[PDB]
């Protein structure tokens, strides 16, 4: 009964433009985490493409 | 509050401006010339000493 374009389009531009860190870590840090502990564990990764 | 709706966010790209769009599509922009201020550059000049 309202509109709705205004607030709903500002809410989904501070979603998109947030100071979020996870997607740098996620492509350089976490390989890294997951390549260093891989060689110790009591089970050896096993993959499929 | 002061700088407080600045510091919601990266601080190491930042800038000011503002638009509106009509239904047609067309634009304008606003982006407001910097002054100077006197505290940077009376800190710079502390730097050089």
């Amino acid at each position: 009964t309202q509109s709705l374009v205004s607030s709903m389009r500002g809410t989904l531009d501070k979603l998109k433009l947030i100071k979020s860190m996870t997607p740098m870590y996620l492509q350089q840090l976490a390989p890294v985490e997951l390549a260093v502990i891989a060689p110790m564990l009591p089970f050896p990764p096993f993959q499929v493409p | 509050m002061l700088l407080e709706p600045l510091l919601s966010g990266d601080p190491r790209m930042t800038q000011l401006a503002i638009q509106y769009q009509q239904y047609n599509g067309r634009t304008f922009n606003i982006i407001p010339e910097m002054p100077g201020s006197v505290i940077a550059d009376c800190v710079q000049l502390t730097a050089e000493v």
